[PDB]
């Protein structure tokens, strides 16, 4: 994986391959261990966090002991941060993503632009929400999780992998 | 020389960078326009908290959108996070910006507060393309905002000196 | 030859377009854009101030040229399409602004029914109109309107609005991320049309009579669907209101004035030869007539209020018709007067030519002189 000197990680995060971390990528992984996916590219000014501390204060048994994980193809963009996205199979999400923290984002998750992510809601595969319409299960078989919008996010990854290899060369 | 620019920015490939003098650049700006050329101009301006990063490769197999391109005298406020736009002279963005991918934004453009341009948006020039989607929500002046945006070039060109060495 | 731009108002969607041009080119709403304005005011107001909708007609009728219509208001006619009964200063308004800002060659205020009608190619029939405000009912015999027979009910799309309101803000089940009634105090009109359009339905005859045995002491049928809301305050609509609107819009609460109802009225008043040809000649147009199951549940109120012991002996046998206008019922009117506008042969002396405003500014009105 491009691990980046520019990207600020955080933490025990066992990684794994082909995740390349681009510059500015701050994030953190200390309260949960991280493991990346195989097939992504962390973008800039991603935010990616691990276990939301006292300050929200869960008063509800805190005894969490659960580490945060990634999945294949799912490349976040910039501006979108990372609040425990328990990701799997191309599950992308583009700029200005406002995660949410229990979001199991399966796949075909086309994360809009500005789309708060619902907390405590079990992200089902092929289903991409609209922008301004939060919450929009539009598309439901175009956005389909696999051979449709799976399809169309490894067709983005090949700009991702030549992207990766001339990250790799300029560093 | 007389882009008199911050000392905390953030980019890469020295050389890809294009900003000519008079310009007014803001910290925490990670631009990193570092593969693919990064082109402005003269009395340009930008704000804090804007990764405006470079559009793409510009050389993949089939079509692939090109290095960049900004405007003179343009401005773009804070959190302006932007990704591929060709700014036309006196372009004018706002806070919280989204432009989207292969986007030439024209000439005495208005983007808004929080709008989201989508892949491939063309804006129209002297039009404010606004909204949450793309909408050509209402049209701006001609004078206005050259006059406006010559203006944004002196307040850049007169407030970047303080605060920022 | 020059083309004649059809302007239709009407207080929730404004419809305008060409002459000849089957279907408006664009049917916007009747609200404003205005900074500062969380709620844009309708430009379609009444008993209110002068100027302020002199103002509001100017900018409306502007931006509708500008951005629906691509022309100057100086090449081409205007056919304004307005209802019948409307209040004359409203018409005196839209007088002033076509006259003193756009400077129009010729307006024409045609009445609403008779290009609906006009539509057809029939010269009589009976026409429904289920405006957003009030329904309307106006007999045509002949190409003349009957207007003496008339009828008005405050049951349009606006009831409609005003009934999905309360209902939904009494079990207001807006789920949590379980209840949550009343957290805002006044809910907007968009999400209430969409409900109107998208969830509610026109129920059956025979599902109305049992909606009627439900008021006190079933509902049968129960399919509803949770419809969403942006922010996460998803609610929870129920099975049983989706038949109560329209049962609200077919009621009779013991006065005998439903919307189908107003129909018989004025067939009431129609003079004795006039009955038959309008019995079979029935048009039904207006916004609200677009609801699933509204064309048949109207035909068989009808029906049934046929062998109703107060309307029967008067009325009797009829071979009840309604007509399948070539065009939407939410925009006969437009079209009719879209055919209207297209007769450029006596248009130019049956409308109201610029010249004669500028010299006189008297409108021709049913008013004395
Ligand atoms: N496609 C549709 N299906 C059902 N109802 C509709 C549809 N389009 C509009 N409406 C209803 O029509 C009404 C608009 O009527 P309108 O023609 O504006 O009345 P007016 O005669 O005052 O102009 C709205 O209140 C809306 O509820």
């Amino acid at each position: 994986a491009v691990v980046c000197v520019e990207s600020e990680i955080r933490g025990d995060v066992t990684i794994g391959p082909r995740t390349v971390i681009h510059p500015k990528a701050r994030i953190i992984a200390e309260a949960g261990p991280i493991v990346i996916g195989e097939g992504n590219l962390i973008e800039e000014q991603a935010l990616i966090i691990n276990a939301h501390p006292d300050n929200i204060t869960p008063d509800a048994e805190d005894s969490e002991p659960k580490p945060m994980i990634i999945g294949t193809n799912n490349v976040f963009e910039v501006g979108c941060y990372s609040q425990a996205m328990k990701m799997g199979d191309n599950n992308v999400i583009e700029s200005k993503a406002y995660v949410g923290r229990n979001v199991i984002l399966t796949s075909g998750c086309i994360i809009g632009a500005c789309c708060n992510l619902n907390t405590f809601e079990v992200i089902p595969e092929n289903t991409v929400i609209y922008g301004a319409d939060c919450l929009r299960r539009v598309q439901t078989e175009r956005p389909q999780p696999q051979t449709l919008q799976l399809d169309f996010l490894m067709k983005i990854l090949p700009n991702y992998h030549h992207l990766k290899k001339t990250m790799k060369g300029s560093s | 020389s007389g882009n008199k620019v911050s000392r905390q920015s953030v980019l890469c490939g020295s050389q890809n960078i294009v900003l000519n003098g008079k310009t007014i650049v803001m910290n925490d700006c990670i631009i990193r326009g570092d593969l693919a050329n990064v082109r402005v101009g003269r009395h340009c301006v930008v704000k804090s908290r804007s990764v405006i990063r470079p559009p793409f490769k510009k050389f993949s197999k089939g079509v692939a959108f090109f290095p960049l391109h900004i405007g003179d005298h343009v401005f773009i406020e804070e959190d302006c996070v932007v990704n591929a736009a060709q700014i036309g002279s006196y372009v004018h963005v706002g806070k919280n910006c989204v432009i989207g991918r292969r986007c030439v934004l024209k000439d005495c453009c208005k983007i808004l507060d929080n709008t989201v341009l989508p892949p491939e948006t063309v804006v129209p020039p002297f039009t404010v393309f606004s909204g949450c989607p793309g909408l050509f929500s209402g049209e701006l002046p001609e004078c206005t905002q050259e006059l406006m945006i010559d203006v944004t070039k002196s307040y850049y060109q007169k407030f970047l000196p303080l605060t920022q060495v | 030859e020059k083309t004649a731009v059809v302007i239709d108002l009407g207080e929730a969607f404004t419809k305008c377009g060409f002459a000849g041009e089957t279907g408006p080119r664009c049917i916007i709403p009747s609200v404003i854009k205005k900074a500062g304005m969380p709620k844009p005011i309708k430009v379609v107001q009444y008993n209110i101030n002068t100027e302020e909708l002199y103002s509001y007609l100017k900018e409306f009728i502007h931006i509708l040229y500008f951005r629906h219509l691509l022309v100057n208001p100086r090449d081409r006619r205007v056919v304004v399409i307005e209802s019948v009964l409307c209040p004359s200063h409203f018409r005196e308004t839209l007088t002033r602004v076509l006259f003193k800002y756009f400077e129009v060659p010729s307006v024409l205020l045609a009445p609403s029914h008779l290009m609906a009608l006009l539509t057809l190619g029939i010269n009589s029939a009976m026409v429904l109109d289920c405006g957003y405000r009030e329904s309307l009912v106006l007999p045509i015999y002949e190409g003349i309107p009957v207007l003496n027979c008339w009828g008005a009910l405050p049951l349009g799309g606006k009831a409609l609005h005003k009934e999905l309101e309360t209902q939904l803000l009494e079990q207001c089940t807006v789920d949590t991320g379980q209840s949550l009634p009343s957290v805002m105090g006044s809910i907007p009109e968009g999400v209430l049309e969409d409900i109107k359009v998208r969830t509610c339905f026109v129920s059956d005859l025979t599902r109305g009579l049992k909606i009627q045995a439900a008021k006190f002491n079933r509902p049968s049928p129960p399919p509803n669907v949770d419809y969403p809301l942006d922010g996460e305050k998803i609610l929870h609509v129920l099975g049983s209101i989706r038949d109560s609107v329209v049962e609200i819009l077919f009621e009779q609460d013991n006065e005998e004035k439903s919307v189908a109802t107003l129909i018989l009225d004025s067939l009431m008043q129609c003079p004795i030869d006039t009955r038959k040809q309008l019995a079979e000649n029935l048009v039904i147009i207006g916004g609200t007539s677009m609801l699933p199951g509204f064309l048949h549940r109207l035909l068989a109120e009808i029906r049934y209020l046929v062998e109703k012991p107060k309307y029967k002996k008067t009325l009797g046998t009829k071979t009840f018709r309604i007509h399948t206008p070539p065009a939407k019922a939410n925009c006969v009117a437009w079209l009719g007067g879209a055919i209207f506008g297209a007769l450029q042969d006596i248009l130019g002396s049956r409308s109201v030519s610029k010249e004669y405003y500028n010299q006189t500014g008297r409108i021709p009105d049913w008013c004395s002189l």
